[PDB]
């Protein structure tokens, strides 16, 4: 194993300084990962493991011969999100939270949008089954339950379908903020899932500050996602770029935010809405904490800006 | 055969159904009214036509970013 690393994008998301806060490890917080699946003895990501899952061809498998990553890119992602703060590798965002690794992507990093459904439904059940156990109304943040308080999908379609959308209105009113790729195309407008009004759209930067030209317009933010050097399997290391490398940043900024504000407050803050510019929501929190670069103000690249984790943490406890 | 989610009305579709038209049930969603099922790929037309069939949907695909 090498020495470890803070890759840039870490570093320009402002994610070091807020350490000392929290690395999200507060026990009521997961992220859900919607990708190819987890190397669930990776080094540098195993203690973050708390459920591996899969979805693929409608069955639900928690089985870690079916969870693996068959492809690189579901590993890729979470040590993004949750490499661990050690003496190898790499760094996450939250280098403390624990990850639920949702297989939705086959070993070919395609998937169906049934099983992504479906894969959003294991982030709101939890490992066991069961929405809302006590019947309070409360799924995200409830320390009773167990659903993930973020999902992370670093993927897209075209289609717009009733039923996944159904879906992730229920995820949304479970309290669980939801993350995804704007979409690799040079598109004007975010792909699927990403395009919905209920989930944070995220564009990706290069290590200049310039927006990467492949990037789908009209995100709501924006994060680092050229030249991202993260875990990949098999035990390893690799540097890929797109979209679906951006997206953890913003879910590793979400997990630090609903971590300290939980264990400051016991509780965790509403998702919000993309318009809103108050401090009193987790996306609230992204628009106004986020480097406004581009033109003033929001814009058709960038979005609101550049997530940075230490200011929006700031706000949420302040 | 292909692979299609049906948004159904509960008071008026039964699982059972779909064999009826010769195909079969994959997936009864918990927290959404709808289920995935399989169907001769001929046979989607007589599907929307099935009892408390509310909108029948093709399985899209997406991809890694
Ligand atoms: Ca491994
Ligand atoms: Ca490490
Ligand atoms: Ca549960
Ligand atoms: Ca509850
Ligand atoms: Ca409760
Ligand atoms: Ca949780
Ligand atoms: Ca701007
Ligand atoms: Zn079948």
């Amino acid at each position: 194993q090498p020495a470890q690393t803070i890759p840039w994008g870490i570093e320009r998301v402002k994610a070091p300084s807020v350490w000392s806060i929290t690395d999200g490890s507060v026990s009521v917080i997961q992220v859900a990962v919607l990708d190819t699946g987890v190397d669930y003895d990776h080094p540098d990501l195993a203690a973050n493991i708390a459920w591996c899952v899969s979805t693929l061809r409608g069955k639900v498998s928690t089985k870690l011969r079916d969870c693996a990553d068959q492809n690189g890119h579901g590993t890729h992602v979470i040590g993004t999100i949750a490499a661990l703060n050690n003496d190898i590798g790499v760094v996450g965002v939250a280098p403390g939270v624990q990850i639920y690794s949702v297989r939705v992507l086959d070993a070919r990093g395609s998937g169906s949008y049934s099983d992504i459904a479906i894969g959003i439904a294991q982030a709101i059940l939890g490992p066991d089954g069961v929405a809302d156990k006590d019947g309070d109304g409360i799924i995200a943040g409830d320390p009773d339950d167990d659903a993930a308080e973020v999902i992370s999908m670093s993927l897209g379609g075209p289609a717009d379908d009733s039923y996944l959308y159904d879906m992730i209105i229920q995820a949304y009113n479970a309290g669980i903020v939801i993350v995804a790729a704007s979409g690799n195309e040079g598109a004007p407008s975010p792909s699927y899932p990403a395009a919905y009004p209920e989930v944070i759209a995220v564009g990706a930067i290069d290590s200049n500050d310039n927006i990467a030209s492949f990037s789908n317009r009209q995100p709501e933010v924006s994060a680092p996602g050229v030249d991202i050097l993260s875990t990949y399997p098999d035990d390893s290391y690799e540097t890929l770029m797109g979209t679906a490398m951006a997206t953890p940043h913003v879910s590793g900024v979400v997990a630090l935010i609903q971590a300290a504000y939980y264990q400051k407050y016991g509780k965790i803050l509403p998702v919000g809405t993309f318009d809103d510019i108050s401090k009193n929501t987790v996306r609230g929190i992204l628009h106004i904490t986020a480097d406004d670069l581009g033109p003033t103000g929001w814009d058709a690249d960038y979005g609101y800006g550049v997530v940075r984790a230490a200011l929006a943490v700031q706000a949420a406890l302040g | 055969t292909i692979r299609v989610i049906v948004s159904v009305d509960k008071a008026k579709f039964n699982p059972h159904e779909v064999l009826g038209i010769g195909g079969h049930i994959v997936y009864q969603f918990k927290l959404i009214p709808a289920v995935v099922v399989d169907v001769p790929a001929n046979a989607v037309g007589k599907l929307k036509k099935m009892p408390g069939v509310e909108k029948v949907e093709f399985d899209h695909q997406a991809v890694l970013l």
